[PDB]
C-alpha cells in the first residue's frame, strides 16, 4: 500500500546510496590499493559494495533478502565508526576468539554424550531422537532449557511406573543440568576476561 | 619372568601398546561411529556385530596383557579402573550372548540397552584413548583453570540437593490427594521439582492448579522457585567468574 | 504441464512452429507501457 | 501387499529391501515382526475383502535361492513349526494362546502379536555362510490352510507362497569361533614382537 | 504508579545507589542499540525468507511488529520449541539451521 | 489364465497390468488416428478388451 507510490523512489534512493557507496571505496582506493585491501573492516565494507553492485547491474536472484541486510550491514559497519558503540564492538571482536574454545569443547562434549544419548534413541520414541542429525540438535534445544515438558510427555510411560523412563530420563535431566550451567557459566566467564582487558 | 618379565613387559608395552593400541583402536572408533548411525546400520547389521566383537575380543586382549602387567599400580590410575570395569562387563554380556539358551527374556530387551551403553562407555573409551597426541594447549589450559575450583563447586551441588530434597518432601507432602497423578512417587516428584527449577511449565502448573481447590500453595511454589534459582544460579556463576578470575590475575 | 499433455506438445510444437499452451492453469505477465492485443487459438485436428 | 508392508514400516518404523529389488517380491527382515495380512478376492464380482478368520502358518519347504524349494516330511513339519518339539529346530516361535488339536501347531488370526523368526540349531540357519558380499539370502515356502478352524464356509484356501528374507542372523558358534581365533592370532603376533624386540 | 515512584524519590540511600550505578546509561544504550540492529537485521531476513514467499507462516515472521515479537521471543528462551514446530511445515529445512544459528547468537551475546 | 499368481495386485482385472503405463498418453493416440496420421490405419482401444 505504500510501496505503490514508492517503489519508484526506492528505486532511485538505491541508486543514490549504491553511487555513494562506490564513490567512497573508489576515494579509499586513491590512497592505496594496498593500504585497503590490508584492513580488518575495509575489506567487509568492499565485499558489501561488490556484492551489491554485481547484484544491481548484472542479473542476480540475489533478491531484496542480499539487497537489505547488505544495506543494514552498511548501516552497522557507519554507525561503529562514531565513537559511543565502538568499544563494545571492539570488545565483542575480542571475545570471540575466547568464545570459540567453549563453543568447541561445548560441541565435543556433546558428541561423547550424544552417543550415550542414541544408544536409547532411534526407531523408538522417534521424531526427536532419531535421525541422528535432528537428535543431536533435540538435544541442543534441551540444553537451551525451555520447554522441554513436550518432550518429557514423548517418552512419558514407557511402562508408566519406572522401565527406562527413570534410567534414561535422570541421565540427560543431569546431563541437560550440567552442561547447561557449565555452558552458561563459561560463556559469562569468557565475558568478563575480555573486558577485564577492555579496561586494562 | 617376575622382575625380568616386567622390566619386558615395561619396554614391550611402551613400543607395543603404542603402534598395535593406537592402531586397533582407531580402527575400533571408525566401526564404532559407523555402528551408532541410525541411518546406516540397515546396510549393516551383519558386517556390523562381527567386527563389534572382533575388536571386543582386541579389548580384552588388552586387559589380559595388563592383567599379566605390572599389576597394583595399574590399579591406581581411575582411567585404568573404567578399564577393568568395562572389560568385566563386557565379557559378562560376551558370554550371556554366548552361552544362549536362557530363561529371561530377550529380542532388544532392557537389559540389551544396558549392554549398548555399556558398548557407548566402551566408544567413550575408545575416544579418549585416541587423545594421547595433541589435545591443544589452549583448551588444556582451559580446562585445567575451569577444575581448579572443584570443591566449591561440588559444596553448591550439595546445597542444591539438600534444598531440592527438601522442597520435594515439602511439596509432595502437601500434593497428597490433589491429583498427585504426575508426581505419584519419588521420581516423578524430584523430576517436578526439576522441572520447576527449570523454568519448565510452571506458569502451566499455576493455571492447572488454579483449576483446582488449592491456592496458597502457589504462592509457596513462587516463593519456593525464586529463592532457590536465584541463590543457586547466582552462586555458581560468581564463583566460577572469580575461579577464572584469579588465573586472569596471573599470567 | 502435467504428464497427460507431454506427448501431444512435444508432438505438436515442431509442426505448428508456435508453442503450446494447456489451459485451466494459464496466468500472463506483462512488463510494458502500450496497449497489448492477444488472440486465444486452438491447434487444428480436435475440434470442427 | 500395502497392509503388510505399511504395518511394517508403523511397528519397526523402518524398511529397507534386498539389493536385487523385485516390485512383485519384496523382502522381508529378520529383525522385523512378521504379521502377514490376507485378502479374499472373488473373481466374478469387484469385491475384494479382508479375510477376519482364523487359520495356521508353518513353513513346508526351504531354500538358499529361487529354483532350490525342497519339500519337508510330516515329522519334519513337526520338528520345524510346533512347540512341542524338544530338539533346537524351532524355525520361529509365537507368544498366543490359542493351539489346535493334539497342541501342534498355532492358531493365528488377524489380531496376533505377530511372528518372530528363531531358525535355531537344527534349521537352515545354523552353520551357513555367504556366497559373497552382502548378507545371505534364503527363501521359505509356507502355506496358510483354513482345515478346521473356521466355520463360516464351506471349503479351505490353501495359500502356498513363497517370501524372502535377507540378513540371516551368525550362531553364536560363529562368533565365539571368530572371537577365539582373532585373540589367539592377535597374542601370537604380539608374542613375537616381543621376543623378537628383545 | 508514578505518584508512588515520587514516594521512592526520597531515601538517600536508594539515592546514592541510583547515583552508583547511574554511569552506566550510556553502556546499557549502547547494548540496547546493538540489539534494536541485530534485530533489524534478522527482521529482514526472517520476512525475506518466510513472509516473502507467502507460503503460510504468517503473522510470525509476516507483518513486521507480529515478526518483531516473535524475534524478541526467539531471542530469549520462550517460545522457541512452539515456533520451531511451526517452521518445519513450511518445506524450509534450513530454517531449523538458520533458526539454531540466530539462537545461539543473539541469546548468548545478549545476555 | 496368469492372474494364479499368489501375490495380491493393488487392482484386481488383470488387464490393468496391460493397460497402465500406456494409458497416460490415450488422447495422443486419437489425435493420430482421427486425423489419419497413424499405423496401418488402426486404433487399438484400452477399454474394449
Amino acid at each position: 500500500y505504500l510501496g505503490q507510490k514508492h517503489y519508484e523512489l526506492f528505486s532511485t534512493i538505491d541508486d543514490i546510496v549504491l553511487t555513494i557507496l562506490i564513490c567512497e571505496v573508489l576515494l579509499g582506493w586513491l590512497n592505496g590499493f594496498w593500504i585497503f585491501w590490508k584492513d580488518g573492516w575495509n575489506i567487509l565494507n568492499f565485499a558489501i559494495v561488490f556484492i551489491l553492485f554485481m547484484g544491481f547491474f548484472i542479473k542476480q536472484l540475489d533478491m531484496v533478502a542480499i539487497t537489505y541486510p547488505l544495506r543494514v550491514l552498511r548501516l552497522v559497519h557507519v554507525c561503529m565508526a562514531v565513537e559511543p558503540l565502538a568499544r563494545i564492538i571492539k570488545v565483542i571482536l575480542q571475545s570471540m576468539p575466547d568464545l570459540a574454545n567453549v563453543m568447541a569443547l561445548i560441541l565435543f562434549f556433546m558428541l561423547v554424550f550424544s552417543v550415550f544419548g542414541v544408544t536409547l534413541f532411534g526407531a523408538f520414541v522417534p521424531k526427536h531422537f532419531q535421525n541422528m542429525g535432528v537428535a543431536l540438535y533435540t538435544l541442543f534445544i534441551c540444553i537451551t532449557q525451555d520447554g522441554w515438558l513436550d518432550i518429557y510427555t514423548d517418552f512419558q510411560m514407557d511402562e508408566r511406573e519406572y522401565a527406562m523412563e527413570v534410567g534414561g530420563a535422570i541421565y540427560f535431566a543431569v546431563f541437560i543440568t550440567l552442561g547447561a550451567f557449565i555452558g552458561l557459566n563459561l560463556f559469562v566467564v569468557v565475558v568478563t576476561t575480555n573486558l577485564e582487558q577492555m579496561m586494562k | 619372568l617376575l622382575g625380568l618379565q616386567q622390566m619386558i613387559l615395561s619396554l614391550t608395552q611402551s613400543l607395543g601398546f603404542e603402534t598395535f593400541i593406537f592402531i586397533v583402536v582407531c580402527l575400533n572408533t571408525v566401526i564404532l561411529v559407523a555402528q551408532t548411525f541410525t541411518e546406516l546400520e540397515i546396510r549393516g547389521e551383519w558386517y556390523f556385530m562381527v567386527l563389534d566383537s572382533i575388536f571386543l575380543s582386541i579389548y580384552v586382549l588388552e586387559a589380559v596383557l595388563k592383567l599379566i602387567a605390572l599389576g597394583l599400580e595399574y590399579f591406581y590410575d581411575p582411567w585404568n579402573n573404567l578399564d577393568f570395569f568395562i572389560m568385566v562387563m563386557a565379557v559378562l554380556d560376551f558370554v550371556l550372548l554366548q552361552i544362549n539358551s536362557l530363561s529371561y527374556s530377550f529380542y532388544n530387551h532392557s537389559l540389551f540397552r544396558i549392554l549398548k551403553v555399556f558398548k557407548s562407555m566402551r566408544a567413550l573409551r575408545a575416544i579418549r584413548v585416541l587423545r594421547r597426541l595433541s589435545i591443544l594447549t589452549s583448551l588444556h589450559e582451559v580446562a585445567g583453570t575451569l577444575s581448579g575450583s572443584l570443591p566449591s563447586i561440588t559444596a553448591i551441588l550439595t546445597l542444591m540437593f539438600t534444598c531440592l530434597f527438601l522442597f520435594s518432601v515439602v511439596l509432595r507432602a502437601l500434593f497428597q490427594d490433589s491429583d498427585p497423578k504426575r508426581f505419584q512417587n519419588i521420581f516423578t516428584t524430584l523430576f517436578t521439582l526439576f522441572t520447576m527449577l527449570t523454568l519448565d511449565d510452571w506458569s502451566l502448573i499455576y493455571i492447572d492448579n488454579r483449576a483446582q481447590g488449592a491456592w496458597y500453595i502457589i504462592p509457596i511454589l513462587m516463593i519456593y522457585i525464586v529463592i532457590q534459582y536465584f541463590i543457586f544460579l547466582n552462586l555458581v556463576i560468581a564463583v566460577l567468574v572469580d575461579n577464572f578470575q584469579m588465573a586472569l590475575l596471573k599470567g | 504441464e502435467p504428464e497427460n499433455v507431454k506427448k501431444m506438445k512435444h508432438y505438436l510444437e515442431p509442426l505448428l512452429k508456435t508453442p503450446v499452451y494447456n489451459p485451466l492453469g494459464l496466468n500472463l505477465t506483462i512488463q510494458g507501457s502500450e496497449l497489448f492485443h492477444f488472440k486465444v487459438s486452438v491447434v487444428p485436428g480436435v475440434s470442427f | 501387499v500395502s497392509y503388510t508392508i505399511m504395518h511394517s514400516e508403523e511397528i519397526n518404523k523402518h524398511y529397507f529391501d534386498c539389493v536385487i529389488k523385485d516390485a512383485e517380491m519384496p523382502c522381508f527382515l529378520f529383525r522385523d515382526l512378521f504379521q502377514p495380512f490376507f485378502l479374499v478376492q472373488d473373481l466374478v464380482t469387484g469385491d475384494s475383502g479382508s479375510f477376519l478368520g482364523s487359520y495356521v502358518l508353518k513353513v513346508v519347504g526351504g531354500g538358499r535361492t529361487l529354483n532350490t524349494i525342497r519339500d519337508y516330511t510330516e515329522e519334519e513339519i513337526f520338528r520345524y513349526n510346533s512347540p512341542l518339539d524338544t530338539t533346537n529346530s524351532l524355525i520361529w516361535k509365537t507368544k498366543v494362546e490359542r493351539t489346535t488339536e493334539d497342541k501342534k501347531f498355532y492358531i493365528m488370526s488377524h489380531e496376533s502379536p505377530g511372528v518372530e523368526w528363531l531358525c535355531l540349531e537344527n534349521s537352515p540357519c545354523y552353520d551357513i555362510i555367504p556366497q559373497s558380499i552382502y548378507p545371505p539370502e534364503f527363501f521359505f515356502k509356507l502355506l496358510v490352510s483354513n482345515r478346521g478352524v473356521d466355520n463360516s464356509t464351506y471349503c479351505d484356501y490353501k495359500l502356498t507362497f513363497i517370501v524372502h528374507i535377507h540378513g540371516l542372523p551368525l550362531s553364536s558358534k560363529r562368533t565365539s569361533f571368530i572371537v577365539m581365533v582373532s585373540t589367539s592370532f592377535f597374542i601370537a603376533l604380539v608374542v613375537f614382537y616381543i621376543l623378537f624386540c628383545l | 504508579s508514578l505518584r508512588i515512584l515520587k514516594l521512592i524519590s526520597y531515601s538517600r540511600g536508594i539515592r546514592t545507589l541510583i547515583i552508583a550505578v547511574g554511569e552506566t546509561v550510556y553502556t546499557v544504550a549502547s547494548v540496547l542499540t546493538l540489539l534494536f540492529l541485530l534485530m533489524f537485521v534478522f527482521a529482514i531476513l526472517g520476512f525475506c525468507l518466510f513472509g516473502v514467499t507467502d507460503r503460510g507462516d504468517l503473522e510470525n515472521w509476516g507483518n513486521l511488529a507480529s515478526a518483531f515479537f516473535t524475534l524478541f521471543s526467539l531471542a530469549t528462551v520462550d517460545g522457541w520449541t512452539d515456533l520451531q514446530e511451526e517452521l518445519d511445515k513450511r518445506k524450509f529445512t534450513v530454517s531449523r539451521a538458520f533458526t539454531i544459528l540466530f539462537i545461539l547468537l543473539a541469546s548468548f551475546i545478549f545476555l | 489364465s496368469k492372474y494364479d499368481k499368489p501375490y495380491a495386485d493393488p487392482v484386481h482385472d488383470p488387464t490393468w497390468r496391460w493397460w497402465q503405463h500406456k494409458t497416460k498418453d490415450k488422447d495422443y493416440f486419437f489425435y493420430l488416428f482421427s486425423n489419419r496420421l497413424a499405423a496401418e490405419g488402426i486404433y487399438i482401444n484400452m477399454n474394449a478388451y
